[PDB]
């Protein structure tokens, strides 16, 4: 028995309002902030790592990769400088989700994102799995001395193009990111752990499904949990050599291909809440601007 | 050790 009416974003705007769908998981990733000016692996050209030749790594991954930092911290710090945004305004995405937050549908966001943009959409911590860490927080990476460092401090180490050391002991202090290669918090395995014993559907945005652990996250819901996904392009799909959107047997997954401000809206204007988005985008946005 | 982010 398939909970959609029909495998469509109709289908799961009715299914939304329906007395079933009471909790909601969000998987989101780097296409819900390229919006927001913060660019992403798969875009030609200005992904992250395209235009890495000035910093003269062994391979263009290892910029991300642990090992590599532990060494050479220097490149990713120059880096970080030239893609600090001069602003922090979140999406329509993330304010969607904020909706589903001020309206108890929201369980749990899981964010590959380091960018903060959740937390100032207005979801808490508690709403939040940042799978992948942050750049909100910062420790000094001595084991004895930890110390935690916040992004304001942070950020004028970046721009004044110091590599950031610790007041108390002098050792690195890195963002509080997870990098290529370090395990993932223990929040993450232990909301995987609970979330998706009852969710009643999946809300998967902006992501290529191809970072582990972080991907496996879809296989995790029961088999009659409908899944959403709202990206530019088809993800999730088993590799040829998972999501089953247009099999004889699919029953339950449904890409809408686009803009994910654009299918969020959409799905906003089908549920009722397209003012309701709007409003608070652009009241929002207004706020930033004038706290600036 | 917990799993380990890999692409
Ligand atoms: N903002 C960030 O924090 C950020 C940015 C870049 C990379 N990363 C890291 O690198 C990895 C990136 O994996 P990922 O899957 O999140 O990113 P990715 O670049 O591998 O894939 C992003 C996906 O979003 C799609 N997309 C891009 N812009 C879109 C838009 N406006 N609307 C709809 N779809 C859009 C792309 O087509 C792609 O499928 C993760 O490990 C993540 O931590 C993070
Ligand atoms: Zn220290």
């Amino acid at each position: 028995e398939r909970l959609l009416d029909e495998l469509t974003l109709e289908g799961v705007a009715r299914y939304m309002q329906s007395e079933r769908c009471r909790r909601v998981i969000c998987l989101v990733g780097a296409g819900i902030s390229t919006s927001a000016g913060i660019p992403d692996f798969r875009s030609p050209s200005t992904g992250l790592y395209d235009n890495l030749e000035k910093y003269h790594l062994p391979y263009p991954e290892a910029i991300f990769e642990i090992s590599y930092f532990k060494k050479h911290p220097e490149p990713f710090f120059a880096l970080a400088k030239e893609l600090y945004p001069g602003q922090f305004k979140p999406t329509i995405c993330h304010y969607f989700m904020r909706l589903l937050k001020d309206k108890g549908l929201l369980l749990r966001c899981y964010t590959q994102n380091i960018d903060t943009l959740e937390r100032i959409a207005g979801l808490e911590q508690e709403d939040l799995v940042e799978a992948h860490g942050t750049f909100y927080t910062s420790h000094c990476v001595s084991a004895s001395c930890r110390h935690e460092y916040p992004l304001s401090w942070m950020k004028e180490k970046i721009f004044s193009e110091v590599t950031p050391k610790c007041e108390d002991c002098q050792s690195l202090v890195k963002p509080d990111i997870v990098f290529f290669g370090e395990s993932l918090p223990a929040r993450f395995f232990s909301c995987m752990q609970s979330d998706f014993l009852k969710v009643d559907l999946l809300l998967v945005m902006g992501t290529s499904l191809q970072v582990q652990p972080f991907a496996s996250l879809i296989s995790k819901a029961p088999l009659s949990t409908p899944r959403l996904l709202i990206n530019k392009e088809k993800a999730g799909q088993s590799d040829p050599f998972g999501m089953d959107f247009d099999s004889k047997k699919a029953y339950r997954d449904v890409a809408w291909l686009g803009e994910c401000d654009q299918g969020c809206l959409a799905l906003a204007e089908l549920l009722g809440w397209k003012k309701e988005l709007e409003d608070l985008v652009r009241r929002e946005h207004a706020s930033i601007d004038a706290q600036s | 050790a917990l799993p380990k982010k890999y692409g």
